[PDB]
This record gives C-alpha cells, structure tokens and sequence, in this order.
C-alpha cells in the first residue's frame, strides 16, 4: 500500500496498556499462581504467550475469569514475565534465570526461552 | 512518521 | 533498572492485536459509524484514542457493548483510523486526509492530527 | 535484545 507509519505507534499502545494494568483498568482475567494473584488483560496474554492464546482461543475457557497455572511455576519467574509483556523489558538475573527460562518455557514465549538459553550458555 |  | 529489552515485542504485541481482531477474537465493543458497525477491544480503542479513552474509564459507559459516534463522523475516515490503531499504518490519501484529519480530530488521535495538518499545509 |  502507500501507507505512511508512526515509529513509536506500538510502544506508546504497549505503555498504555501497561497503564491500564497498573490502574486495574478493564482487566478480565485473575491468573493465580501459588498463593499468589495476578490480573490482566487477556487479548495481552494472548498476543505475547503461545499458552494463553491456546487458552483464550477454547470456546469454554475463553470464559474463564480465573487460570490456575501449574503448581510447579514460580510466582516471581510469572511476575518477571508478565512485567516483560506489558513492557518489552525483561528483568534477567542470575538469581531468577532459571525460573525465568522455566516460565517462559511454560508459557510458550520463544524469544525469551532464546535469550534465557543464551545467557545460561554464556555462564 | 516513515515510509515503511 | 538491569533489564534487557526485546527491540521487536510492542511491533509483534500489535500484530496479534490485530490478527484477534482480524478473527473477531475477544473483542468486546461494536463502534456504530452512521450505518457501518466496527468490532474492536475497548482496550486497544483506549491506548489510541483520547475518547475512547475518556469513554471507558467512565463507570458506566465502560460497561457499554455499543458506542455510537457523532453522525457527522465519515465510516471511511473511522476504518483507516481503527486500522492505524492495530497496525501504526495510516493509509492517508488525497480524497481522505479531511475526512481522516476530522475524525483524528473527534477520537483525540494527536499523532494522526499532526501529519494531517503537516500534510494538508504542503499542498 | 538490547540493553534500553
Ligand atoms: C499464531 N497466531 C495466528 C496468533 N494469532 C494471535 C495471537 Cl494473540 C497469537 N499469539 C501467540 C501465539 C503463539 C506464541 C506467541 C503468541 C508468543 C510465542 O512465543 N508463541 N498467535
Ligand atoms: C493519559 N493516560 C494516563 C492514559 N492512560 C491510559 C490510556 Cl489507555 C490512555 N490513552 C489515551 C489518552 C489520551 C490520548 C491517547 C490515548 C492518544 C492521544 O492522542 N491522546 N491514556
Ligand atoms: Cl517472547
Ligand atoms: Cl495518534
């Protein structure tokens, strides 16, 4: 086409979506991990997790207000990764690489299992 | 704004 | 912060955005323009729109599955608009800049707004 | 991935 494009259209939606987040602003989805609870919104989990676009896409648990993840998920490696979809900026440490790269495994987000694979490798 |  | 970032994540969060739109996936608002209705998420509608944005962050509209626009506002000029939200592509031609311009100027898409007049001031 |  002869469409014109603004650079910085896709990060200013992300920065607002993650506002939303930050405000409990038309979240429709508790992902409870552990003991612990984490809201969202699900076309995000969706559009960054191959998990949750299995998930939402079921014509009977795209109704669900509550997903329990597997006992076996960090809440920490979950708060990592749910930070990094509404941000692009993924909080990559020594101490919780192993239950980032777990996570994400899990969750079905490629680039960062990649990224988590070549640091481990680096080490 | 660019040409993409 | 230490965080690492994903250059591509806000570009490939949008695309998914717009391929749950193309597939009519857990959108959750129909916008009425004169006869034509467009289906969308009051999510993303908020992250680019001033309006939508002010529409639902109010108590009772955000519970709204139908909004109908201003009859003065043009389907055409809404659809390369709604496009531009999912994809940060505006398909900005001589025939639709005033009415593109206008509807930008309704939905308070400031970006949008900005090329239009820049684009108008070199003709 | 870059360092922002
Ligand atoms: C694959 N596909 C047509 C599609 N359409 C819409 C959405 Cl929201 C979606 N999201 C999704 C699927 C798989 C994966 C991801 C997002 C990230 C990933 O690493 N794998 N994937
Ligand atoms: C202003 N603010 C705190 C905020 N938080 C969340 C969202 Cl979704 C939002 N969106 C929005 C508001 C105003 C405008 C836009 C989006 C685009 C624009 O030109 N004006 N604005
Ligand atoms: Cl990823
Ligand atoms: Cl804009």
């Amino acid at each position: 086409d002869s469409c014109i494009q603004f650079t910085r259209h896709a990060s200013d939606v992300l920065l607002n979506l993650n506002r939303l987040r930050s405000r409990d602003i038309l979240t429709d989805v508790v992902i409870v991990v552990s003991r612990e609870q984490f809201r969202a919104h699900k076309t995000v989990l969706m559009a960054c997790s191959g998990l949750f676009y299995s998930i939402f896409t079921d014509q009977l648990k795209c109704n669900l207000s509550v997903i329990n993840l597997d006992p076996e998920i960090n809440p920490e490696g979950f708060c990592i990764l749910l930070d990094f979809m509404y941000t692009s900026r993924l909080n990559l440490r020594e101490g919780n690489i192993m239950a980032v790269m777990a996570t994400a495994m899990y969750l079905q987000m490629e680039h960062v299992v990649d990224t988590c694979r070549k640091f481990i490798k680096a080490s | 704004w660019v040409i993409p």
